């Protein structure tokens, strides 16, 4: 019928819970189709937390306690699953123990590039 | 201090209040308040933001080109992202960053490997570019080996990243300081590659 | 009692029976006589360390003057000497003894100014919000906590000392 991750038409794809149309060539997740049945992300997410567990309490809330070296964006890791992907296009007007040692380790070779960098500034200063 | 502060019902703790003493339990487990659930079921139930003009032509030129080249013929490209991230740690960061720490650097740097480690199959995939993604995944499946996009994707996508992360990033619920910081570093990133235009 | 603000920085008024008929040793007041029992918990019975010097100085009764007068603080239970701070007798009436170690409730920075009054607490229904997202260059401004609209941030130990190094890394210069 449609795509909505392809913004074409192609063959005719459904699904078992939340029939929606995509390629068949082309599966929604990125696992590739080179099947018995096909889940999609947002059929994934929604039967598994959307349904009727855990709908307050925020799954990712404990997700840094596991996660490392990366801090500054968390909440958009979260919901991967929650938004279809789509085609290429552009607007018009553009055209803890073991994190703990890793941690101290960092902080470690921070401050050893700080007295790098220092001794770089008293070298070009003077 | 205050007046309500219990892992269990509240009794208005400031130890189970209202009973003996033969009662007392300190064992660990988890802890949910939940209003002294739900008012012990009501009383049972009473009873029963965009990039700045300083370097755009980029897309513009490799929105056309990408329709039938795709940018890259080669599927073992000898063009990786892994020097030019290290680099970071020994050019820019040397020279442009305040003195002090590189965590605003070098992590953020850690993290963009983290998010191009699995942003393949969501985002950044044309329809040909979705075919030989699928058929490395087909030519990687072979010795059962997880497929890391660190030996054969370009750098060339990377600016299309960075151009086309901040409408996700207020996406979501996000302090708008932090969305500042983001432009700020994606300021410096083109300001690195103002002059640095053979590797892109 | 007759509707004055009254928060935890304020001590409870001492009743008559500790305040007029406390004997005449005690008399409300640890500089007469020898009094043991200020330099004993009985939390635990073990002897309050004052932090500036690391010593009880119960000394002894065939010594009274060698015994050095000690205090426990109304917040975190951290015994104090009398001389080690300075201060002359003990804090019975008035405020709560706040020891100096805690957050001031307004401080100042000379550059007219700016007094920040703290935040003084909310309680945990919603009004109380949490987001911790980032660590180095916030300017939360203080109001944190430390663990393992008025804005909060899960801050630790970690993200302290980084922007603490930070801004000393950028201050040195001038």
């Amino acid at each position: 019928d449609f795509c909505s991750a392809c913004n074409q038409s192609g063959s005719f794809l459904c699904c078992d819970t939340c029939p929606k149309s995509f390629h068949f060539l082309c599966l929604d997740p990125p696992i590739d189709p080179n099947k018995g049945d096909w889940h999609c992300n947002e059929c994934k997410f929604k039967i598994f937390i959307n349904n009727s567990m855990a709908t307050l309490k925020k799954i990712e809330s404990n997700f840094i306690k596991q996660n490392n070296n990366v801090k500054i964006f968390a909440k958009l890791l979260f919901n991967i699953d929650s938004h279809n992907p789509k085609q290429f296009q552009l607007p018009n007007y553009i055209k803890t123990q073991i994190d703990e040692n890793s941690i101290k380790y960092d902080f470690f070779d921070k401050i050893y590039k700080s007295k790098m960098v220092q001794k770089r500034k008293l070298f070009q200063f003077q | 201090g205050g007046r309500c502060l219990a892992f269990h019902g509240p009794l208005m703790y400031e130890h189970y209040q209202g009973w003996k003493s033969s009662w007392d339990e300190w064992v660990g487990y988890d802890r949910i308040r939940a209003y002294n659930e739900e008012n012990i079921a009501m009383k049972k139930r009473l009873a029963n933001l965009q990039i700045p003009i300083k370097l755009k032509s980029v897309l513009v030129d490799d929105w056309e080109y990408v329709t039938k080249d795709k940018k890259i013929c080669r599927l073992p490209a000898d063009v990786t992202v892994e020097m030019v991230l290290n680099k970071y740690e020994h050019e820019v960061s040397q020279e442009l960053e305040s003195p002090g720490s590189q965590s605003q650097l070098s992590e953020y740097c850690a993290g963009l490997k983290l998010y191009f480690d699995k942003c393949l199959g969501n985002m950044l995939l044309y329809r040909l570019e979705r075919l030989q993604y699928d058929e490395l995944l087909k030519k990687s499946s072979k010795d059962q080996k997880p497929l890391v996009p660190i030996r054969i994707y370009g750098a060339i996508h990377l600016l299309r990243l960075i151009s086309v992360l901040p409408e996700l990033i207020s996406s979501t619920t996000m302090d708008l300081q932090s969305c500042q910081l983001l432009i700020k570093q994606t300021e410096d990133f083109l300001v690195w590659l103002l002059m640095h235009v053979d590797e892109y | 009692s007759r509707g004055q603000y009254s928060d935890e920085n304020d001590k409870i008024p001492l009743t008559d029976r500790q305040l007029f008929n406390t004997s005449y040793g005690q008399s409300i007041t640890k500089l007469d006589s020898y009094n043991p029992d200020t330099h004993i918990d009985s939390n635990s019975g073990k002897f309050l360390i004052c932090y500036k010097c690391n010593q009880t100085r119960l000394g002894s009764w065939s010594h009274p003057e060698n015994s050095r007068l000690i205090m426990t603080c109304d917040y975190c239970q951290t015994p104090w000497h009398l001389d080690c701070v300075p201060r002359a007798s003990f804090k019975n009436l008035g405020s709560k003894w706040k020891c100096p170690l805690h957050s001031p409730t307004k401080v100042y920075k000379k550059i007219n100014y700016k007094v920040w009054k703290k935040q003084r607490l909310i309680n945990k229904k919603n009004q109380l919000y949490y987001e911790p997202l980032q660590k180095i260059g916030y300017q939360n401004n203080g109001n944190i906590q430390i663990i393992p609209d008025f804005k909060i941030t899960q801050i630790d130990e970690n993200s302290i000392k980084y922007d603490f190094f930070d801004k000393i890394y950028k201050s040195k210069m001038v």
